[PDB]
């Protein structure tokens, strides 16, 4: 069995072919999708996924995430450098001169941190199907420099996992629909992730696969799209208030959520309610916060950002010189694509309606388990 | 023991087919045998599974119902509170009846399987590391959490 | 003879063996897909068991923001939205709720508990509920307990 694993940077999922039918497992705790997240507790303990981001806050030097940023490259890089200045942990520079973390003074490759994640899908494919697993096919981005592709090669290693072959994030959503049997479809996948948007055109040549465009931002997915939420609710208090939350770390840590919780129910409604009773307090007694955003509110408010998708959809194009005519066919891939807004604005920029019979944060571990499936 | 006769030679082949016919069955046969023992194993996890969390996805629906109703006792005629205070009883102690515990309880190390330090805080009120106090019940189904609580940890003195 | 009797019963012997697996087989992958499709069923009846009975005592629970809601101006605006979704998150399940007045009695959904003069209503049709009623997905569950008007 070749497990199919996509290692994702904001989120990973692991799958298995049950016969000729993809089957997504889910996780101890029972979620289809384990967040990529690791953290070496104070008393050595070595968290991953949900209970590792339930302790970030009081534990941020230790509780390493987003490390797909780091997998392949060298200490130096816009990326990695530019990273330096963000990520709340400390990046170091290998001997080697490669890009590393050091946690609590031991410094370790950014391999053996992925791993942890690996390590955690192949024990809930075991604990699925019974016997041990030890094969697998892992995804990476259309743009993997043949060093990252290796170093996310090293992890499976490291996890105990016989990589059968790391295939495309792209490809991946692809195989994941059903785009291998009438003989030559043009592909466009749109993903926007919980951190980065990524567009790949690749054409399927009737059965051969290749990126015909490659293009995405590394600061834009929902993440971000959060962030407007967030704000515009810290912005609204102050004018119907005079209170700045920002200065205030429970408050923003809680209207972080009541956003992120609003965002997604305004998805499947027209309006929602930022309740925080108690939100602060300051000289005239205790405040409170109560704010009704509605589909449209958020949409204005995350605008720029669906439409800075699509500007980057236009050079996708103009580099693989063809019209969304020439787009046979488009595929979502990144929970994010939910929303409304981008679903249709995309549906907009290639006329037709972008597909997602499949769930767009499985979809690229399912195609990782096709592949492996009866193929390898 | 010369065999140079076709005929004989022929013997000897279907007899080896045969011996063939016969291993793949056995062993054909015991794949399946064992490939069903496999479908019997989850069969019964499947079910004791659906049996733990049958009701995770209602008695998931309902803690926003929990909340705006402890959200309303927050905010806050002594008796209509008495009574929303009663109706949080009983919602409570119903949903415990299904398998529900609520993660609600201060002084306790913070436990990210059913915590979410929400914010750190410089209390003495109890040992660092601890839960210092509760923004909000968590709920656990059978073992598996439906929603961990936020609470707030306790950092040193100063 | 000697080789040509045996050649057929080696023959034989092979189309046994051949055929037995191919039929155990399938014996096999047709038994497990009884199992399967047998043990579906078996989760999805103690199930719609387990909804039905808890569903059922939630039902006293709903009736507590009924007698609560009923008993302060913007706390009452809460208990109505409380209210709200406790039957909005319920709809979903299939419990739907017996309280529209003025209906001719109806035992399959009312529970007649007393008679009241009254000119509000054409004899015979229930007047003031008592309790709501609820059903799931139309089978009534609890009777809506109420005041048939008596002329």
């Amino acid at each position: 069995k070749i497990i199919g694993i996509d290692l994702g940077t904001t989120n990973s999922c692991v799958a298995i072919m049950d016969g000729t039918t993809p089957r997504v497992l889910e996780n101890a705790e029972g979620d289809r999708t384990t967040p990529s997240i690791i953290a070496y507790t104070q008393d050595g303990e070595t968290l991953v996924g949900q209970p590792a981001k339930r302790q970030a806050v009081t534990n941020p030097q230790n509780t390493l995430f987003a490390i797909k940023r780091l997998i392949g490259r060298r200490f130096q890089d816009e990326e990695v450098q530019r990273d330096v200045s963000i990520m709340p942990f400390k990046i170091i520079a290998a001997d080697n001169g490669d890009a590393w973390v050091e946690v609590k003074g031991q410094k370790m490759a950014p391999p053996q941190i992925s791993a942890e994640v690996l390590k955690k899908m192949k024990k809930t494919a075991e604990d699925y199907l019974g016997e041990p697993v030890t094969e697998a096919v892992i995804t990476v981005p259309a743009y993997f420099n043949d060093a990252q592709r290796q170093a996310t090669k090293d992890a499976g290693r490291i996890a105990g996992l016989e990589v059968k072959r790391i295939i495309n994030e792209p490809t991946a959503a692809a195989l994941a629909y059903g785009l291998d049997k009438t003989g030559n479809r043009t592909i466009a996948v749109y993903d926007l992730g919980g951190g980065t948007f990524d567009i790949s055109i690749i054409e399927i040549d009737e059965k051969t696969f290749e990126v015909l465009a490659t293009n995405g931002d590394t600061h834009l997915g929902g993440e971000d799209f959060d962030s407007r939420l967030i704000n515009y609710l810290v912005e609204e208090f102050k004018k119907d208030q005079g209170i700045d939350l920002r200065n205030d770390p429970l408050a923003m840590q809680r209207l972080k959520e009541a956003a992120e919780k609003a965002k997604i129910e305004l998805s499947s409604a027209q309006q929602t309610d930022v309740n925080l009773p108690y939100i602060t307090a300051d000289a005239t007694g205790p405040k409170h916060m109560n704010i009704k955003v509605t589909r449209a509110k958020l949409e204005s408010l995350v605008e720029d950002l669906v439409n800075r998708s699509i500007e980057l959809l236009k050079v996708a194009l103009q580099d693989a010189g063809l019209s969304v005519s020439d787009i046979d066919d488009v595929i979502l891939v990144g929970g994010q694509t939910r929303m409304p807004m981008v679903q249709k604005k995309v549906a907009e920029f290639f006329g037709k309606e972008p597909r997602k019979d499949v769930n767009p944060d499985e979809a690229v571990a399912i195609g990782a388990a096709v592949q492996g499936g009866v193929l390898t | 023991a010369e065999q140079v006769d076709p005929r004989d030679e022929k013997v000897a082949n279907l007899e080896a087919q045969l011996a063939e016919a016969q291993t793949r069955e056995r062993d054909g046969i015991l794949r399946v045998k064992a490939e069903m023992e496999n479908l019997r194993r989850r069969t019964e996890l499947d079910i004791e599974k659906a049996h733990k969390f049958a009701l995770e996805k209602f008695i998931n629906e309902l803690l926003p119902v929990i909340d705006s109703l402890d959200r309303a006792l927050e905010v806050a005629m002594s008796a209509m509170v008495e009574d929303i205070e009663l109706t949080l009883k009983s919602m409570l102690d119903v949903v415990r009846k299904f398998g529900v515990e609520v993660i609600a309880e201060t002084n306790v190390p913070l436990d990210p399987n059913v915590h979410q330090a929400i914010a750190m805080v410089e209390s003495d009120d109890v040992a660092p590391g601890n839960v210092l106090g509760i923004m909000q019940k968590g709920y656990t189904l059978n073992g598996r959490t439906i929603r961990a609580a936020m609470v707030t940890v306790a950092k040193a003195k100063a």
